[PDB]
Parts: structure tokens; C-alpha cells; sequence
RNA sequence: CGACUCUUAGCGGUGGAUCACUCGGCUCGUGCGUCGAUGAAGAACGCAGCUAGCUGCGAGAAUUAAUGUGAAUUGCAGGUUGAUCAUCGACACUUCGAACGCACUUGCGGCCCCGGGUUCCUCCCGGGGCUACGCCUGUCUGAGCGUCGCU
RNA sequence: CGCGGACGCUACGCCGCGACGAGUAGGAGGGCCGCUGCGGUGAGCCUUGAAGCCUAGGGCGCGGGCCCGGGUGGAGCCGCCGCAGGUGCAGAUCUUGGUGGUAGUAGCAAAUAUUCAAACGAGAACUUUGAAGGCCGAAGUGGAGAAGGGUUCCAUGUGAACAGCAGUUGAACAUGGGUCAGUCGGUCCUGAGAGAUGGGCGAGCGCCGUUCCGAAGGGACGGGCGAUGGCCUCCGUUGCC
RNA sequence: GAAAGACUAAUCGAACCAUCUAGUAGCUGGUUCCCUCCAAAGUUUCCCUCAGGAUAGCUGGCGCUCUCCG
RNA sequence: GACCCGUCUUGAAACACGGACCAAGGAGUCUAACACGUGCGCGAGUCGGGGGCUACGAAAGCCGCCGUGGCGCAAUGAAGGUGAAGGCCGGCGGCGCGCCGCCGGCCGAGGUGGGAUCCCGAGGCCUUCCAGUCCGCCGAGGGCGCACCACCGGCCCGUCUCGCCCGCCGCGCCGGGGAGGUGGAGCACGAGCGCACGUGUUAGGACCCGAAAGAUGGUGAACUAUGCCUGGGCA
RNA sequence: CGCGACCUCAGAUCAGACGUGGCGACCCGCUGAAUUUAAGCAUAUUAGUCAGCGGAGGAAAAGAAACUAACCAGGAUUCCCUCAGUAACGGCGAGUGAACAGGGAAGAGCCCAGCGCCGAAUCCCCGCCCCGCGGCGGGGCGCGGGAAAUGUGGCGUACGGAAGACCCACUCCCCGGCGCCGGGGGGCCCAAGUCCUUCUGAUCGAGGCCCAGCCCGUGGACGGUGUGAGGCCGGUAGCGGCCCCCGGCGCGCCGGGCCCGGGUCUUCCCGGAGUCGGGUUGCUUGGGAAUGCAGCCCAAAGCGGGUGGUAAACUCCAUCUAAGGCUAAAUACCGGCACGAGACCGAUAGUCAACAAGUACCGUAAGGGAAAGUUGAAAAGAACUUUGAAGAGAGAGUUCAAGAGGGCGUGAAACCGUUAAGAGGUAAACGGGUGGGGUCCGCGCAGUCCGCCCGGAGGAUUCAACCCGGCGGCGCGGUCCGGCCGUGCCGGCGGGGCGGAUCUCCCGCUCCCGUCGGCGGGGGACCGCCCCCCGGCCGGCGA
């Protein structure tokens, strides 16, 4: 506020009477009466630049860069190495795009769709979000947020038909939209990733959606892909290649120590 | 979760309305579970205790297969006295000890007309869910 | 062999830092947007069986009626035809205050009307009702060779 | 014939050769140094004992600092890749608290003065009674009041606090008690002066002003009418003229 | 104010209380973690300028075109 | 061996100042703008910041006949205003072969000096002595020559000097054209826009503490200063 | 000197009505400074700002043109982006600084006076009765009384209007007392383990329930319970249920009210006055030979008047009607009641204030204004004995714990007390270097291991090789048959979608003497890219 330590009435003693020309509390038969009112290293006093609530809070980003954001994100959800990095339980996953049909919309029980990632074999992950249940640790506990948890797959569908209903209690299961996608629930933290579950009727509409390189989308107003800057990103099969060992000086690879100088007379 | 925005989800907000509450409302807060003996009969689950009522003891330090009475209900500190559960002073007197309602199980009741009017309530609304 | 003085450790004192908690505050946002001459805001004095304080109320004074709930309140004594806790739509609301009979000592009165000592006849006590300034439409009563003319 | 050949290379890595190194104000870079908090993640640790303190215990780092063992303690905490900040103290006659030296010292010296015996008592250089010896010496260290204070006045108990030593004592504490009017005073009149209405100014809350630019008499008086009733005799009580 | 610049709630060669207010300062004091590398000036012109700032100088940082003729 | 630490100072152990002692708190922050470095996307274009449409979520996603608008692509003059090569060739006009001028065929966006890389390639790189393919190499000299720097020319607008021809619904104080020096923040085959971070200068309380004063609006004659009313006292 | 009447003007404790003071976050009207900046300072700036004064509301103000622009022209006010830090002002120094157009939110418009016509065609109050009446109203009656010809009502207002003709058309409109058909506030109500062995002072913790993975899961947010809980209680979820109350709006009638409109032609009428404007003085604004406002004197006009950003005359065109009025939404909100959340602070912080805070306490006053959180799960808050006049002790006793004792969690340093050790004449303290003495660790006190051969003794369920069964890898097979793909392609009788500043018979309108012709709503073909089934080349199959 505004107020802080302005609501006193102060002026200073002046020189002499062998005090350090501060300001000082107007009279009084009490304790505060002469104590030390304005600055910043008094009992009480103001902060050191009152925090105004015009700070720049917020920020833009362009338009051309969330969305290369978003092809930079779909794009590692399908390696079965920056998944498993990530830190999540795919051991045993038949299929990384995993496609399933579209009658899991036509789900309403919860129990219909524990069995559902049983036959998935996904449950090991729901198992470390059980496993993960714990506190917070600090001053976030008298703030309303008190217990953490981690976050687990991803769902992806085209239409509300019910789903929302059947999965949104179990914990760690976060749902999307195709036609209204985010990053902040794709790339948890900053970090690339998260296991998803397609369906049908969405994943046959990504080439729709962003079009491929020499077709633009359909139903955005003008944007392609964006391109690569080099194809052939495997160093190891383009060095040991017959074009590129024979054109080379020898290799020098002795190594070639410091002599001691011996005295020649 | 809850979606209902008028309905406060804070710490303080709810123990406020805790350690402030009236009366009335501690008669509803200061219940306690059935036997399966009655669950079996009137299918509830759950009713507000009475002066007297008969009581066995789960947790705590008394705990047993004990029958017990209701002395009275001091509803100021959620905290009721029973018959027999009682330790001696220094000088030799008797001094009855607190238990909360909720580790406490029912197996017979003080009925009245007052109260077959709730429990035959509790029971056909209780049945209308069923009837899903 | 001591005493004093300095040094470090263990124990004990003075002191209330640190760690951990929180019925409090700060900022933003939504919906509403309501006082008083039918006596407001504010202040003063009173009220509990044992009571000082804040808090709750107004000679019906830590609350009455009604409805809703349906067995306690509590530091100690007491004594289901509805206790206690809520809501609040029917009753009541002491003295100052724009303050209103004239004053600020709570002091001096007046006009009606009932009860009593009495026997409207004056005074005598008690009880109730009225007696502020400013202005509007009306009713009543009046002034004016400056009006203005008739009778 | 035999089925045999070390280490390495987190490429922001590893290895080799040369010359050099001072440094205030000031500039730049690296910080696996550190504090409080948020997104991520460690199938982290924790009442078979977490934070925090203590330490003649054992060690590492150039250093900032961290880690371990041994004691107390009793319920929540940390590491890594990233983000944000009210983020690191010896001083400012710095601010708020708290404790020492000086110190058992300065000091308890204005107005002439105290002794002996007894009683209650755990206890008496001061408390009460008596016995002396002295002072104020009628413009008093005496008897009563106004201004001011507000329960101090009175009694019975208390002894941990206060009465700058003590205390059986107290203007201290705790329970209770107390202030009686036709004649005493307030009330009632005016004084120097304050202050409304009519009226004047003034953007305006309001201001000058007090007989001055005002239709300022609400009352008695004597007589006549209409009224009423009081034992309507004698009259009251009202209205008009 | 029978006058001295006296007194006006311990305040007078213009009282006290709150607000604009955190008033201005070329002027005094203080300015919070480690290591590594480089390293100075107190001279010039103009200023109601001489306790001060502008300018050139000295210094550091990031790079660049070539060499591996000047 | 060795004076006590902080601080202004040409010069501190100083007979210069602040400092008795311990714990906690304590001082370059926050917006707007601009300049330059640096990282990212799109690219002669870029940007939806304001507006709309569909618990976390007050977020995210879209709209192109919602791209209006901002900066940029084109400068100069006080302004009215103007607004960025030309070479060669045909028959050709007068005159004095040349200019200029009405018409046709081809051509064409400069020049010299340095210039990293590039190309041609005289000559040879053995293993019993002579032919000969490829692969690059090596390589004397010789050629195209980016980026840039210096210089010469040319074009555009403003302004002065010398002087000649052409145009026309309007025939004039009309309009247009040339050569030569001078002024310009300009062209000469683009380089910007929006976001994030860093330092630096500034405007705002602006690294924190510090004055002597200045103004508006209000409270006091219970002490003291003087006039008044009413009473009281001086062997 | 009379009775009389309109006018001007008083009094009343006359009847019935009204306003006055407070809050002051946002608002409208006036009044209005100085610190400060310019390196001084006086015009400027600080500022139409704080303070001061008067008025309201749930929102206030503004407002249907005496308007902008010179275009082929827009068309009430407010609000956001933009123009713009720009045209301009200014010791031309420091510095201040607008609007129009364009795209958007919201969208709503109107009435009187005058001019004239209808026989005051007009209101308010008193009286009686009936209905309804917790917002005092309607219909019937009043030889019952009052105001208005110094003008009450109807039609009617600048988009033109009225009137009288002649033609064309008319069948709903508004409330008020109700009956009746299906947004809002309060109340009470709605899932599932205290299952096994065990740790503990007490479990919510550790483990277990498979061949339905303990149970419900449209409910895993949170809170209480003797640490930590989806399943112990309350609670959350759900177009889940029930019980009350007040409305919004729909339909039946029963009542009263109001008889109204077009088009085409003839004749009439038509607007606001000490104001506009002019001179002047003063404040002001970006407004500059003077934008607005205010004061003094002068003071108008009807083919008129003001404006048309440089003063002045003569001219032409354009656009508007001053001096009188009303009006919802779009916008603002540190106060107020009622609510949710938070990359915030966590008791010297955050509001001054977490608690008997604007309280205690100082000053005559105006005014100034603090310090102060935490036993334990439960007071089970220490019976009794004993010394002492008592305070305070010594044993005992409660709890997991007095090493938690009524200002009681944790218990830091300065500082003091006592114990143990080691010392002591140049104030103590430090640095470099050893030496001695102590505390401690070595869980030291007979000190390596791993390979490989020779030798010594032992024992297995024991090797090499073949035989079947299963998997996996390379394949230059100099070239096994199949596959999909191509930021690879050629031709096609293909079967199709997006675009286009490439080209031109139909629908329509306007124009033309059913015909032309500009303008378009449409076809249809021509291209380019993309998709799609059949056909061919090369190709990888190490994203
Ligand atoms: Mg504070
Ligand atoms: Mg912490
Ligand atoms: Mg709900
Ligand atoms: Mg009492
Ligand atoms: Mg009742
Ligand atoms: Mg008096
Ligand atoms: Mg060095
Ligand atoms: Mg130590
Ligand atoms: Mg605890
Ligand atoms: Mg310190
Ligand atoms: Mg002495
Ligand atoms: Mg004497
Ligand atoms: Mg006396
Ligand atoms: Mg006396
Ligand atoms: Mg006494
Ligand atoms: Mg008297
Ligand atoms: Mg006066
Ligand atoms: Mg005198
Ligand atoms: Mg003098
Ligand atoms: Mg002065
Ligand atoms: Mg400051
Ligand atoms: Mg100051
Ligand atoms: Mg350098
Ligand atoms: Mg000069
Ligand atoms: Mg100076
Ligand atoms: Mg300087
Ligand atoms: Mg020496
Ligand atoms: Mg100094
Ligand atoms: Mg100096
Ligand atoms: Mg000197
Ligand atoms: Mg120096
Ligand atoms: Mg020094
Ligand atoms: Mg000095
Ligand atoms: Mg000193
Ligand atoms: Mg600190
Ligand atoms: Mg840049
Ligand atoms: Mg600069
Ligand atoms: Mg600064
Ligand atoms: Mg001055
Ligand atoms: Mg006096
Ligand atoms: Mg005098
Ligand atoms: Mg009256
Ligand atoms: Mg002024
Ligand atoms: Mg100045
Ligand atoms: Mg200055
Ligand atoms: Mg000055
Ligand atoms: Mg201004
Ligand atoms: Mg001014
Ligand atoms: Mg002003
Ligand atoms: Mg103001
Ligand atoms: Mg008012
Ligand atoms: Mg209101
Ligand atoms: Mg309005
Ligand atoms: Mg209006
Ligand atoms: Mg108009
Ligand atoms: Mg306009
Ligand atoms: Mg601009
Ligand atoms: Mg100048
Ligand atoms: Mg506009
Ligand atoms: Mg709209
Ligand atoms: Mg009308
Ligand atoms: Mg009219
Ligand atoms: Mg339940
Ligand atoms: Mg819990
Ligand atoms: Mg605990
Ligand atoms: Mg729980
Ligand atoms: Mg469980
Ligand atoms: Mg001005
Ligand atoms: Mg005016
Ligand atoms: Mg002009
Ligand atoms: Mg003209
Ligand atoms: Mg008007
Ligand atoms: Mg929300
Ligand atoms: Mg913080
Ligand atoms: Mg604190
Ligand atoms: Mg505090
Ligand atoms: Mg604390
Ligand atoms: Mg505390
Ligand atoms: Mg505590
Ligand atoms: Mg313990
Ligand atoms: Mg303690
Ligand atoms: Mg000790
Ligand atoms: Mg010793």
C-alpha cells in the first residue's frame, strides 16, 4: 500500500542533542516518542521501493513461434527414447502413436476406462502417480498449496461424447482438443515429452490441421511447415562414406613429449 | 474437484467456520458411524448422537468389545462423557475423559418421534440414487 | 601447597534470537449499490444470581413474539403440550444530538384532559396530549384618501 | 593346425608443446557458493526420529562453503535441468531490543534532640502506653473554609508488591460501612460584555450589527350579548363587541 | 507594550498542531559473496566557471578484413 | 617478524574525525522513450498489442472483404511544387561535316587500383627397364574477380550565370527542353519488422539518511503583557 | 359617513403537505496557492493541481446541430485504439500540446410557446354511498364549495404543417381487480474398509487381499479426528430428490376507457430580443491582429443572421437556424453490505492493530499513539509426610517428556557462577616455524590381493562331437518372390476439390421504339497448384 509508514507525523531533532538527524515521532508520554519513523531501517518505516502493481506483468509472443512450438512438440512425441528420458513407465507400450478406436468416447464409467488402461498396460504410470502422492515443502503450505503429485499421459480427443466425465478423476490423466491445443499441458516445465493416447478421428486430421510441405492447411488462413536446415543429421554415415575418407591428409596421431636437455660436455 | 464457485476451497475459511460455529450445527458435525448390526436393518450409514445412546469404543486407549452409556454431550468442545470411563485424581476423585464422536460406534439407539422421522428420510432419499 | 588475573571445554544461570506453526492483514476481481423530523450518524448513563472489561441489549434491558430446527447451556450452584441454538415479516425502544415550549444550572413555564387531598373553585399532587424556524395550495379574520372606481 | 587383440570421445570433450603472472578508481568473464519462492523431475528421505541449535569428533575445496560421526530436539525437508526476487553486512554521533566495565564506589549532611521500662508479637535503634528532657511560642509545625483533587475520609484483616534502610505501622492491598434541610447556599436580578429575529453583505459554510431602513400590545381593564354548569343564591368558565 | 525587540502555556529579530512532502542540494558521512584477466588520470579548449559540468585525451569490452608486401 | 581497523587525503599508528559490547533488521529498485551490441521467427514486407467467435481457465485457439493503422519501400524546397543512365545505325532539316530536331533498326545499367576463395595447367610425383585410363595432388605463369576502401565520371531537388530551338480546343507576363560550376540527412540491383536479455545516458520521491525556509486551513491570554467590571488587605 | 369589489399585504398552536443535518471511494458547479524545474530569477512551468466551500445519485454529466469538409461528400452524445508527442504556442530557452476523417463497442429518439380553430372542450379539494385498498385508486352522484380570458385542454413544431374538397382503405388499442397454464431466496436430504499380522504414548504411517487386480468411483477439492486418510464424520460430484416463500411472463373471461387512417390535386400560416454582434479591461486555452467565459458603456436586424482558423472593403458559391426544454444502453468506483481467489509477507515483517486498539498513557486543547501470539493429546495444573513465622525447599506422585511447572515449545551470543586442566615481572592478541603436554581415531597392535602354469591330494552329475526343437544376425542371392513410400518423374480415353486483375448463354433491374445499353446475381470453358482409382521409370527401406 501506499500508506506504509506515512501515517505518523515526523520531523527531526536537529543537530545537537547528540542523535543522528533523523526524523523522529512528534512528543508524547509513551514508548514511541521519539524512535524513528520514515526511512527504510526503522521499526516499522517503508520498504525500499513500495511495490507498485504496474509492473510489467505480462508478455507476447509472436504468432509464427507458438506454433513452431507446437510442430516442435508434437514432433517428440513419438520417439520411444524422449519419453522414456522424460522420465514415465513405456517399457511395455505396443505402439508409440497409439491409435485407438472412437469408441472410447461413448466411455461414462471410470471403471470402464481403468480396464481400458489395463488392456493399454499404462497403468504402471497411474501406479507411480500413487506412488508420488507427497507435501510441499516450505511456506506454499498456508497458501493452498499444499500437496504436489506428477504429471502423467496426455489424451487427446475430437468430440465430447462423454469422456470427460469417465476420466477426469484419475490423477495424472490431463484431456485436450485438437481443435484447441496448448503447449503449457504438451511440454510440462519446458521440458519435451509427454505420453499421449491418440484417437482415430483426430489423428487423421493433423494433416488437415498443419498440412504438409507441399500443402498448405486447409483450415488455417496461410502457413506450411517450416523446413529443415540439414537432412542427412547422421554424422556417423556420412564420415566412414567413401566420397569423404579418401580425400584427407594421413591422420598425425603420435604423440610427441618434451625432451630433457642432456649437457654435451 | 469442486466446480461450484460460491463454495470456498481455503484452509482458513474452513476452520473458521469450525471453531466458530453455532450450536445447531454442532449437532450435525458431532455424529457418529452405526454398527453393522443397525446398518443391516434401517440401511443407514451414519446419525447424531444423543445423551442416551449405547456405545462401544474402537480406537484410543479404552478401546475393547466394552458397552458403554452416554453421561452427556459437552458441545463446546466436541467432546462428549461416558459412563465408565473415568481416572482418579491425586486425592482419589473421579474425572470422566473426552472422546471425539467420530471413533465411536453406535449400537442402540434413544428413539423418538423425532428422530423416525429423519431416519425414515435419510433412507428414501438415500434409495432415489439407487434408483438411477 | 594457596589467592587474584587471562585462556578453552563440560554443567548451571540471566536473556528471548533462530526453526516450525496462524480464527490476522495486504492487492486484484465478480454481483449488489440500501440512511434521517414515522426522529439518523455520534456520544452519554444504565442492564447479568454470583461481573470488572470488550462484546450483546434498552426500565419487556447478555433479549420478548413467530416460524424453522427437536434435547441441552456450562467456571459453580440451581429447576416433546418443544429446551437450546438460527432466521427475522408482528410488539417495544431511557437522556443529549439537524433537536423541537424557553434555557443549558437541568433550571423556569403555558394551554387542554383524567385520577387522587378533593367534591371545577380557586389554588394542591400525580398521569397523558400539545406549544421550533422556513415555505406551498386552500379556509378563516383584517388594514389601506397613497389603491381603483362603483354605490 | 587354434577362434584370439588394455585405456578412450560428457566434442561445451580429452591430450601435448611454449612464453608469462604486481596492481588502487574502474571494466569484463566463470562460479558443482549461497538465501526465499514456482513450473518439471528424482517409484527421493522422514516419529527404528525431519528442521534447528551445540561440539577438545573425523575430512575435502585456492577460496565462497559444504559433507560426515557423536549429543540435545519432536514434525515436516532436500538434490538436479529451468524460472522469478523485498536475496549475502562490522561501521552510517545508524534504527529497535539486551548485558557489562566504571562499582558494592559517588552518595542517603538545610530548619538545635533524644533516653528508660512494659505490653501484643516468630521478630523491635523507628510500632503503641507510661516516665522524663526539649521545640513550634497566637502573622504558629494549632483550629476551620474557598479554588482544585475523587473515594484518599471510618472500621476489621492482611504482609510476596509500594512507603529510595526497616517495619506488628500506613494516604498501600482486600472485604465491608458512610454525605438526610421551607430558613445554608444554587436557583431569582442586572453590570463590563456576549448573542438571535426584522434588515443589510456574501460565490458560499455564514458575517458586521443590537435599536438601527420594522405593521414588534396575545394582556389587563369596565360595560353589554350568546354559552354552560358549579348546592346555577353567589358566581365561575369561554366567544364577540 | 511607562519600549528592552520584551512577553504571548518552560518555545519569539514572527508561536504551537496537521496537510502540499519522502520538499531542493555542485555539500558531509555509509553503501552488504569468492576467485581470474586487463589497467589509468589530476592536461587541452568553452562556461557569472575556480569544491562543478560539457569537449578532446588516457582505458576496457565486443567483433571484423588479411597475414599464418608493412 | 610484527603500530588498529573503516574513511576524505599529494601525504594516517597519528596530538584528524565516527566506533563500549552481542543477536535481528538495513542502502542502484520500478515503469515510458531512444541509442548500440546480442539471441530467436518470417522476409519486401512484417505486427492483432484494440475488437470479435468457441476447478487449473482472468489461460490457451482461431478470424483476412476485421490489415483500417503503425514503422519500412523515395528523397528535396521556406513554400506554390517538382520527383533518380543512355550508346550505336537508316533516309533525314537548316545552316554552319557538325549541332539540334521530327521518325525507324539494333543495343544496353558505368570505369581504373587493390582484393579471401575459384579456373586453364608449361612441368613431375618410381621399384625389373619402355606404353597409358582415372583419382585428386603439386604447380611457374596466366584468366573471371564477392565483401569492402580510395578515386573518376553520371543521374534527382534547391539556387545563380551564358543562350539557342520545340509544343498548342484554349496562341500567352503560357508551357517544356540544353551546356557549365555550387548547396542536400539522397539513387547507383533492397534490409527492415515484432518479441526476449544486457550495459549506458536521462525524466519520475530515483543509491539510502540529512537541512535554514516557503504556502493553505485551523487550535490557544489556566503562565505573562494592558484596559475594563466586582470584591478584599497595609503595626 | 355607509354598504358593498377586484387589486397589493399581514397574523394564526388554522386544515393537509413538505425541505433542513450525516456518509463523502466515483461525480457536476465555483474558488485556487507555494516548494520544485530553468543550473541564478521576476513572464512561464509546478497547476486549473492539494487544502478550502456548496450540491446530488446507484450511477452523475453531455445530447438530437446556429455541426464538421471542400470530397463522387458524411450526419445525435459517451467510450477504446489511431491520427500525435504531430499543426501550434513559448525570456521561440527550459518545456506545455489538440481536434476532423477511417476502423470498432452501444444503438432510440422527442415534446411545448408562438401562428390558428373547437361555446373554459380544463384541473385540484370538500360531501354521500359501493369495490379494492401495508405503493390511497376506479366508476356512479353532488342548484356543495374554489382557482383560470394577465389563457386551462385537444390537434400541431421545421423531416414542412393545417384546412376544405375528390378517390382509396380501415377492424385492433390501453391500463385495472382478478381466476388460471409451465427467474429468485431459505430450509432439510443423497456413495464406499475402521478388513489381516505387526511398529507406537496414540495411528491417518510400513506391508497384504491374484484366475473380476480390497470397494464406490457424473464423487481423488478441502477440513476435522491423540503424527501423514479417496473409503471414520462432515463434505464435494449430479438437468439428483423434497418442503416453503416472492415474482417475470403466457390464457380465459367479467369491467371501463378511445372511433382515430392513406393518395392525389386547389386556397391559407410559419418561429425564442439588454440577447446577437461591436469596443474595452481582466483571467484563461495549443488557438497565434485576440478560442471560450465574465464585467462596464454603446445596441441591432428579416431574400435576414452566425460560421467558412491572418486584420480590412467589394464581391460569388456552400452549410446550418442561436438567444427555451426532456431522454435509457455502451463508461467510472482506495467508502458500504455479501463473496471467491493469489509465482505476495509469516509476529523488529504485514494495516497503527492477529490478543479487553484507535484502548492504556502525555498535552488545556487542535491532535499525537504504543507494547503485547504458542504448556500438554487430555489439567491428569503436583494428594499426603516433613523443616521453616512464611516465602521457598527435601522425599513422594501424574505423563511417552517436568531435560515442557501457570508469561510453561524450541532455548542462540554478549555476559556471570562454579568444576577440571595448562600458565603467569616489558598491556593482551596475532603471523611463519618446530617442540612438549592433552583430548580423541585407528573400532590399528604379527599385515596385501587378483590373474596364469607346475605339484599334491578330493568330488561331481561332467567336456568335445552329433541329433531334434526355438530365436536372432549379414545377405554384394555378382539380380529369390512380394511390399509401402518418394522435399523423384513422363505421358492419360482418367474421377474430384480450392483459387484466379485470364475469357463469354441465362435471371434481374434500371435505360430505350416486346429492341439497344452501362450496372450485376449467375453459368460455362481456358489455365496453376492440391487431392483421388487404373498404367509406366528411378528409388530407399540404417528417422
Ligand atoms: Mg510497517
Ligand atoms: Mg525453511
Ligand atoms: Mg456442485
Ligand atoms: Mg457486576
Ligand atoms: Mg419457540
Ligand atoms: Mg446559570
Ligand atoms: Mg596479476
Ligand atoms: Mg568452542
Ligand atoms: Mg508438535
Ligand atoms: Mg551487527
Ligand atoms: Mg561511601
Ligand atoms: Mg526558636
Ligand atoms: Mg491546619
Ligand atoms: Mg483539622
Ligand atoms: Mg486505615
Ligand atoms: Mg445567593
Ligand atoms: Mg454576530
Ligand atoms: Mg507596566
Ligand atoms: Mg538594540
Ligand atoms: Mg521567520
Ligand atoms: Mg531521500
Ligand atoms: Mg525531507
Ligand atoms: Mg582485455
Ligand atoms: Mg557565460
Ligand atoms: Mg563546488
Ligand atoms: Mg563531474
Ligand atoms: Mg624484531
Ligand atoms: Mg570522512
Ligand atoms: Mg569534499
Ligand atoms: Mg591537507
Ligand atoms: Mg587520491
Ligand atoms: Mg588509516
Ligand atoms: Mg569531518
Ligand atoms: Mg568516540
Ligand atoms: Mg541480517
Ligand atoms: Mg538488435
Ligand atoms: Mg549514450
Ligand atoms: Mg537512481
Ligand atoms: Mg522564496
Ligand atoms: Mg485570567
Ligand atoms: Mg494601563
Ligand atoms: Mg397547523
Ligand atoms: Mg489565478
Ligand atoms: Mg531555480
Ligand atoms: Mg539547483
Ligand atoms: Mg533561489
Ligand atoms: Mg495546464
Ligand atoms: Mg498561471
Ligand atoms: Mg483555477
Ligand atoms: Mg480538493
Ligand atoms: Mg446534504
Ligand atoms: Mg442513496
Ligand atoms: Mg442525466
Ligand atoms: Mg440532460
Ligand atoms: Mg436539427
Ligand atoms: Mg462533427
Ligand atoms: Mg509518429
Ligand atoms: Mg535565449
Ligand atoms: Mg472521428
Ligand atoms: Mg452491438
Ligand atoms: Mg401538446
Ligand atoms: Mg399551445
Ligand atoms: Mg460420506
Ligand atoms: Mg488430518
Ligand atoms: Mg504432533
Ligand atoms: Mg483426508
Ligand atoms: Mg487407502
Ligand atoms: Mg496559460
Ligand atoms: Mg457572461
Ligand atoms: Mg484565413
Ligand atoms: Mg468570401
Ligand atoms: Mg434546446
Ligand atoms: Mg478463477
Ligand atoms: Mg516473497
Ligand atoms: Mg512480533
Ligand atoms: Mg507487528
Ligand atoms: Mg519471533
Ligand atoms: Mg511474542
Ligand atoms: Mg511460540
Ligand atoms: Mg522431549
Ligand atoms: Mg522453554
Ligand atoms: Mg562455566
Ligand atoms: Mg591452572
Amino acid at each position: 500500500s501506499e500508506l506504509a509508514g506515512h501515517q505518523t507525523s515526523a520531523e527531526s531533532w536537529g543537530t545537537g542533542r547528540a542523535v543522528a538527524r533523523i526524523p523522529r515521532v512528534r512528543g508524547g508520554g509513551t514508548h514511541r516518542s521519539g524512535q524513528g519513523a520514515f526511512g527504510n531501517m526503522c521499526r516499522g518505516g517503508r520498504m525500499f521501493a513500495p511495490t507498485k502493481t504496474w509492473r510489467r506483468w505480462h508478455r507476447r509472443v509472436n504468432t509464427t513461434q507458438k506454433r513452431y512450438a507446437i510442430c516442435s512438440a508434437l514432433a517428440a512425441s513419438a520417439l520411444p527414447a524422449l519419453v522414456m528420458s522424460k522420465g514415465h513407465r513405456i517399457e511395455e507400450v505396443p505402439e508409440l502413436p497409439l491409435v485407438v478406436e472412437d469408441k472410447v468416447e461413448g466411455y461414462k464409467k471410470t471403471k470402464e476406462a481403468v480396464l481400458l488402461l489395463k488392456k493399454l498396460k499404462a497403468w504402471n504410470d497411474i501406479k507411480k502417480v500413487y506412488a508420488s502422492q507427497r507435501m510441499r515443502a516450505g511456506k506454499g503450505k498456508m497458501r493452498n498449496r499444499r500437496r504436489i503429485q506428477r504429471r502423467g499421459p496426455c489424451v487427446i480427443y475430437n468430440e465430447d461424447n462423454g469422456i470427460v466425465k469417465a476420466f477426469r478423476n484419475i490423477p495424472g490423466i490431463t484431456l485436450l482438443n485438437v481443435t484447441k491445443l496448448n503447449i503449457l499441458k504438451l511440454a510440462p516445465g519446458g521440458h519435451v515429452g509427454r505420453f499421449c493416447i491418440w484417437t482415430e478421428s483426430a489423428f487423421r486430421k493433423l494433416d488437415d490441421l498443419y498440412g504438409t510441405w507441399r500443402k498448405a492447411a486447409s483450415l488455417k488462413s496461410n502457413y506450411n511447415l517450416p523446413m529443415h536446415k540439414m537432412l542427412n543429421t547422421d554424422l556417423s554415415r556420412i564420415l566412414k562414406s567413401p566420397e569423404i575418407q579418401r580425400a584427407l591428409r594421413a591422420p598425425r596421431k603420435k604423440i610427441h613429449r618434451r625432451v630433457l636437455k642432456k649437457n654435451p660436455l | 474437484m469442486k466446480f461450484n464457485p460460491f463454495v470456498t476451497s481455503d484452509r482458513s475459511k474452513n476452520r473458521k467456520r469450525h471453531f466458530n460455529a453455532p450450536s445447531h450445527i454442532r449437532r450435525k458435525i458431532m455424529s457418529s458411524p452405526l454398527s453393522k448390526e443397525l446398518r443391516q436393518k434401517y440401511n443407514v450409514r451414519s446419525m447424531p448422537i444423543r445423551k442416551d445412546d449405547e456405545v462401544q469404543v474402537v480406537r484410543g486407549h479404552y478401546k475393547g468389545q466394552q458397552i458403554g452409556k452416554v453421561v452427556q454431550v459437552y458441545r463446546k468442545k466436541y467432546v462428549i462423557y461416558i459412563e465408565r470411563v473415568q481416572r482418579e485424581k491425586a486425592n482419589g476423585t473421579t474425572v470422566h475423559v473426552g472422546i471425539h464422536p467420530s471413533k465411536v460406534v453406535i449400537t442402540r439407539l434413544k428413539l423418538d418421534k423425532d428422530r423416525k422421522k429423519i431416519l425414515e428420510r435419510k433412507a428414501k432419499s438415500r434409495q432415489v440414487g439407487k434408483e438411477k
